[PDB]
């Protein structure tokens, strides 16, 4: 059946995963233990009368959050030789995953994903879950992720990033391992989401109104996203777009394809009982500064292409006056070469909720993705964090020493450059 | 030491014999 | 009707062969005690294929033990499904031929074929007209090795007409047994390839490796590694004993592998190998089952088969399936790994579909596969006999008890050539 | 004294039945080998040369000579034709009526003639197994 | 009176005529006993009081399939001595099943052919089902065969072959054992009906659409087309055929007699509703290449003879219209030298359908079998397997071993090359 395979790298995608699977297992109805007491089939198998079984792959280079997930709530749902785990982690370091420590991982890892991959074509695309600045993510991540681009060049591969916020970056390395990052992840890649933590640091704190979260609420915000993005692919609707057509319509060029989120609405169960969550306001609170998931001001930059998944109620009606209203906004500025610039989407089934955490059930939810050109100083703000560690050579010689050389540092350099050149050349 | 056995050939399944029509 | 008469020769052979009789019995539901309770026509019909009745309704087994140590006939004999042989079956003798493949073959063995032969022919002319054999030895010791190689060439000759499928175990890449191991590995492969129609393989650390990996167990035993050989080796046999859709015997595979007479050394595969915590997370069908059959870590030789391209392979399904979905994906894979095989046979696979699926278990394949991937493992036995060669080491112990320096010169050329085969067929 | 086995429970012979058709007494033992043996083949044999066609031809009365009730009632809980009551003195009688020892003896049919004397003797101890089939049921109908 | 003796060699000609017999009964209404509750005369014979023994009898080598049917529920329905097992298989040899072992089994078998033909006057044929792949399927075959021919002089005889596969084989010694069947089927049998196996898988993966038949699911269908093929002699019709006018029909020099199968409908009793069975719409699918049962391209061939026996309420005209337009329709394209190019026969009594199969009850059938120049195909792609195999003298052993002249592989060719210009020689 048609059907698209998970990849999670590293200590980041992980815990997402974990937040990520746990929705699906809610989401059609499993209970832990792996019974019920065709829909799903696009994420879960069969495994003889009432068993699913869920279609991720793991891999991370260190058993101390492997172990997390096997010995947690997952002991039966999930499948143990499912689960990849390593000897020691690449800490930090481009070099250690993508060129020393990586390999004895891959041969298991490729052979997994042929397994799964061959038995049923009419597959859709792959999931990549990773932190562009930990090194696992960035390492291993980018490897595996080469290594599928020679095999399976005719198909699609998503990416879901966790960019440095220009505050928050939980690391000292985080500029050079981002930079040496995307060098081999402009090229291998077809799209990626872009996100930032301090972004929805201050989400937590202005809209659902906590002061202080911590993980384990980031990464159940950002499974509402993905669960938002790929209901199309599960479920059915009036109007559904998948993985392969999000390409067709975002991506005017080759290289510009990293993109924003928002999510609307972001309310607790403190506002979702006291209001409306019309149309005419739930796309007005997606283009408010504050929702979007990436941590720039879009003022200044421009907007190119943008697709907007309501699921929940809406009758068209209301879509498309709410969409007129956008236009006659001065305030969000188009690209002049491109009219169109929304592919609705709209959804029946109802938006999802986890029990006990903080996310609402919401009668109707959208999830706004956008290809903007506000990107620009985001790329830039990197660039001006590596000049400074460069010039003078600072913690080079632990990438040189594990087996990288000096000097595709540099060639990352223009690489990160034209990105930063491409950006100012398409938004004049 | 044994337990009954119950796995059964596709032949002895299907081709029983059947009433003939009239 | 049609008669398998078993020999089990050596330590290492009557060790696997206590093993395999226990697989049998309880596949076809016979008490230790040799009576019969389990109450069905289908696992009974052909029951002459390997025991006869005692007077007692019981079914003595048409196995013979020989060795040259009384040291593991009593073995077997204590241990269980002991009650079961028969005691005039058991061949002693009283001496032990210690590792030396020598007095296996020449000085010390003559003497006691003398009796080994008596009771084979004994158990050969009871039924009406006998098919083929089985013999049980290790090619590393002595009284398996030399003392059954020769028990090869004597009813070869006597009834030449008839068939015999060795399972041998050989020398390891890395860890050693029997540290004259490549003296009695040579000079047992250039008798058995002269006397003997099929030869699976068998290698203590792709089988060590397995039931690391597979089976998840930290401390493997015999018990638990021959309980693996006798699954396989009830497999080949399964359909002689029960029917099927696309039947198969020892000699309608035996035709259909071998191309040409001199190479017939083959690899043995089993699916599915579960372990306890992932026996309910498989969903065992038809396409697993060969994905799971064609996997480097799975065959039971030490011989990584991606190397070298499959030359014929054969697989006795076993149980309930649907047949396209049996012939369509030897098709799948035939075409699919167009380098893993071999152009100049077209359809190299091969099929069999028993129709009763092993106790318990609900769908199984039994792989065995001519591969040219022993060009790598019989060079190594090769350069292995010409470093302890030129030295001259640990000739003396051989050389004493009328062996001869000639046929060393005979047995690495009669082997190197075997060689020269497996890679001249790309 | 002659009971049939239904779902449920056990239940007397209505006499009009062995009438029409022919008739074996099987003479058996639960734990023997030959019995172990010997029980299904007659099995499959009774119920394709009965039900290979719209009413019975033969059917088989079983006698036993095991030592308890639990495996009398054991044998009897799966096998599918007529059996004898235990504690009746009628299978006692039969024994020494018919000259079955209590071996090489068990099992046995004695199939029976419309007067209560033989009509034929057959036995399985011996090499050939092809032998069920070897006793007309087209001479020896009863009235 | 006026009957054919059927033969049933090899394991293929066993289980597929097993289907074949268990239709049989149910056609007559005789019991598996072989009783009753002028029809059944052309198959059976009638022994005593009430019975009906079959026209057939079982040769194989090997006890384990004939055996197993004198154990099935069929006991008394065959008569215990033709029912014929040697001690030890064929096992895949030409040479074996026709030089060592083949001997011992035709001395007694031909008796029982005499016991049965000894009757009445007026043999029709002699129908003798076979695989060609196969080891006594060829060896035991031809020997039978050739025997026959000096023994009853001009008596016709019918042969399915189960011929090995142009894509499966199921066995590597095919090409061998393939080839030299035909050098010794040429100038014995008279009609050689071709079939296939993945045809019928083929078959029953589109029109039953059903997901897993087995090879009881095969048999069912070649059950059907044998019925249909043989329905003249057992019920009056409008217009009806013989087994003795077929070579009349369709053979126009010695040496050509390589014919194909059809059939129509073959449907599953879901989609049954969505067809109303219309004489129109039947001929069309029976000559559509999808729908014939030996799996070679018809587009590259040109038709020479047709034989179509419809079966059941079919009226004469509407057969005369459809065959009239598809005559005139250039898909099915006809050689020149031969401007008629049908028979159609007519019988009253519509099919059967065995309980607990696969097929839904019809109105009407159309059975065909026609001779096209497409086997030219069948052939030199079977030669190529041959001559890269015997490239260098692969297998050869076991033949040359077994009793069989090295070199007789060459004159065996040599026919099959004038069997493959001769195809060649009438197209044009």
């Amino acid at each position: 059946m048609r059907e698209v395979i998970s990849i999670h790298v590293g200590q980041a995608g992980i815990q997402i995963g974990n937040a990520c699977w746990e929705l699906f297992c809610l989401e059609h109805g499993i209970q832990p233990d792996g019974q019920m007491p065709d829909a799903f089939n696009t994420f879960f198998s069969e495994t003889g009368a009432g068993k699913h079984v869920p279609r991720c792959v793991f891999l991370d280079l260190e058993p101390t959050v492997v172990d997390e997930v096997r010995t947690g709530t997952y002991r039966h749902l999930f499948h143990p030789e499912q689960l990849i785990s390593g000897k020691e982690d690449a800490a930090n370091n481009f070099a250690r995953g993508h060129y020393t420590i990586g390999k004895e991982i891959v041969d298991l890892s490729l052979d997994r994903i042929r397994k799964l991959a061959d038995n049923c074509t009419g597959l859709q695309g792959f999931l990549m879950f990773n932190a562009v600045g930990g090194g696992t993510g960035s390492g291993l991540g980018c490897l595996l992720l080469e290594r599928l681009s020679v095999d399976y060049g005719k198909k699609s591969k998503l990416n879901f990033c966790s960019w440095p916020s220009p505050q928050v970056s939980t690391a000292v390395v985080e500029p050079y391992n981002s930079v040496l990052s995307t060098h081999s992840l402009l090229e291998h890649t077809d799209v990626a989401v872009m996100l930032d933590n301090e972004a929805i640091y201050d989400i937590c704190r202005r809209n659902l109104d906590i002061e202080r979260p911590t993980y384990t609420n980031l990464n159940r915000l950002i499974a509402q996203v993905i669960s938002s993005l790929t209901a199309s692919l599960r479920f059915d609707g009036a109007l559904n777009v998948d993985v392969t057509e999000f390409q067709t319509n975002l991506v005017p060029y080759p290289r510009i394809h990293f993109m924003l989120s928002s999510y609307a609405p972001i309310i607790s169960a403190e506002k979702a009982y006291h209001e409306q969550l019309s149309v005419a306001e739930i796309t007005n609170s997606a283009f408010e500064p504050a929702s979007m998931m990436a941590k720039c001001d879009p003022r200044h930059g421009k907007y190119m292409a943008c697709c907007l998944m309501y699921r929940g109620d809406v009758v068209p009606k209301d879509v498309n006056a709410a969409v007129a209203t956008i236009k006659t906004k001065r305030t969000i500025q188009f690209v002049d070469w491109c009219p169109t610039g929304f592919k609705c989407g709209i959804n029946y089934q109802p938006p999802t909720v986890v029990p006990g955490g903080d996310l609402a059930k919401v009668m109707r939810a959208v999830c706004m993705i956008s290809n903007s050109t506000a990107i620009a100083e985001v790329f830039s703000r990197m660039d001006h964090k590596f000049d400074l560690m460069y010039a003078k050579r600072a913690f080079v010689h632990w990438y040189v020493g594990e087996g990288m050389e000096e000097g595709e540092f540099s060639e990352a350099r223009e690489d990160l450059a034209a990105l930063e050149k491409d950006y100012e050349e398409v938004g004049i | 030491p044994t337990l009954p056995f119950n796995a059964q050939s596709c032949y002895r399944s299907e081709y029983v014999a059947k009433p003939l029509p009239p | 009707m049609r008669e398998i008469v078993h020999v089990q020769g050596g330590q290492c052979g009557n060790q696997i062969g206590a093993k395999f009789w226990e697989v049998i019995s309880d596949e076809h539901g016979i008490d230790p005690t040799g009576t019969y309770c389990g109450d069905s026509d289908l696992q009974l019909e052909r029951i002459n294929v390997f025991y006869n009745e005692a007077t007692g309704g019981r079914f003595v087994p048409r196995a013979i033990l020989m060795d040259l140590e009384p040291g593991t006939m009593d073995s077997v004999r204590a241990g269980p499904f002991g009650q079961l042989f028969r005691p005039d079956n058991f061949v002693f003798g009283q001496t032990g031929a210690g590792n030396n493949w020598a007095k296996g073959h020449y000085t010390e063995g003559a003497e006691l074929i003398d009796s080994v032969l008596d009771v084979v022919r004994k158990e050969a002319e009871g039924c009406d007209c006998l098919q083929g054999f089985q013999i049980t030895h290790s090619l590393g010791g002595g009284t398996g090795s030399g003392m059954g190689t020769l028990l090869i060439s004597k009813v070869r000759e006597e009834y030449p007409d008839r068939i015999m499928e060795t399972f041998s175990v050989f020398p390891s890449p890395k860890v050693s047994d029997t540290v004259v191991e490549p003296y009695n590995a040579t000079l047992s492969v250039h008798q058995l390839v002269e006397n003997a129609d099929e030869v699976q393989v068998i290698d203590n650390e792709a089988l060590y490796d397995i039931c690391f990996r597979t089976l998840k167990l930290t401390t493997p035993t015999y018990g638990d590694l021959n309980h693996l050989v006798s699954a396989a080796m009830s497999g080949v046999t399964c359909c002689l004993r029960f029917p099927g859709q696309l039947n198969s015997d020892l000699r309608k595979l035996a035709v259909n592998l071998i191309p040409f007479p001199r190479l017939h050394f083959f690899l043995i595969g089993f699916a599915p190998l579960t372990s306890r915590g992932s026996q309910q997370y498989r969903a065992l069908s038809v396409p697993e089952l060969t994905q799971q059959m064609f996997d480097a870590k799975n065959m039971m030789c030490a011989s990584d088969p991606r190397h070298g391209r499959y030359l014929t392979a054969s697989a006795m399904f076993r149980g309930r399936m649907s047949t396209k979905e049996v012939d369509e994906q030897m098709l799948n894979v035939q075409n699919k790994n167009s380098s893993y095989f071999v152009e100049w046979i077209p359809n190299n696979m091969k099929s069999s579909v028993c129709d009763i699926p092993p106790k318990g278990l609900k769908m199984s394949v039994t792989f065995v596969g001519n591969s040219t991937a022993i060009q790598e493992m019989f060079k190594r036995v090769s350069d292995q006999f010409t470093a302890m060669f030129r030295r001259k080491a640990f000739l003396h112990w051989y050389t004493g008890e009328g062996m001869d320096e000639m046929e060393f010169t005979e047995a690495e050329s009669n082997m190197n050539d075997l060689v020269s085969e497996y890679q001249q067929y790309q | 004294v002659v009971k049939r086995t239904q779902q449920g429970n056990y239940v007397p012979v209505r006499p009009d039945h062995f009438a029409g058709v022919s008739v074996a007494l099987f003479f058996a033992k639960a734990g023997h080998s030959k019995c172990a043996q010997i029980v299904p083949v007659v099995r499959q044999f009774y119920k394709t040369t009965n039900f290979s066609g719209e009413k019975a031809v033969i059917e088989i009365i079983y006698v036993s000579l095991d030592k308890d009730e639990q495996d009398f009632e054991r044998v009897r809980a799966l096998m599918p034709w007529c059996s004898v009551e235990y504690k009746s003195c009628l299978r006692k009688k039969l024994i020494e009526r018919y000259r079955v020892p209590n071996s090489t003896a068990i099992p046995l049919l004695i199939v029976i003639g419309p007067n209560g004397e033989e009509a034929g003797r057959m036995n399985f101890q011996q090499s050939d197994e092809f032998v069920l089939q070897r006793w007309d049921y087209r001479f020896n109908k009863w009235p």
